[PDB]
């Protein structure tokens, strides 16, 4: 529940988004990852890595950022 | 000094801006290429100005 509540407060706290929120947890809010978060709202990107756009393609279901069609391509 | 850098920033700008057209995924939003030691900064004056001059320069074409 904690949890839950801390990924419905990363879908909130950005936008109706929820890869963000995703990216956002797993690379950190702020720390390394705060610019990825930010580099995300300029496309998919290359500032962002290794694991982080790849975990962020492997949520590529439900839903429904545009970067989620704009990850791929 | 500032003619010259805005005419080299400012085909800098266009032929990085061609490339987003023909292209895709080129982040024109302000952060450039400004590695050409002549051009130096980009101002945020340019794009303005850019978008102009080259607007009106389509309208002179022939």
């Amino acid at each position: 529940n904690a949890a839950a509540k801390q990924l419905a407060g990363l879908v909130g706290k950005f936008d109706g988004d929820e890869l963000k929120a995703a990216l956002a947890y797993n690379q950190g809010e702020g720390r390394l990852g705060n610019p990825q978060l930010e580099a995300y709202s300029k496309g998919d990107f290359a500032s962002i890595s290794e694991e982080g756009r790849n975990y962020m393609r492997n949520l590529l279901d439900v839903a429904k950022s545009p970067m989620a069609g704009q990850l791929e391509t | 000094d500032d003619s010259m850098k805005s005419m080299n920033k400012l085909d800098v700008i266009d032929k990085q801006f061609q490339k987003r057209i023909n292209g895709e995924w080129v982040s024109t939003d302000f952060k450039d290429m400004p590695v050409n030691e002549n051009t130096g900064e980009f101002k945020h004056s340019d794009m303005v100005n850019y978008a102009n001059k080259k607007l009106a320069e389509i309208d002179s074409m022939d």
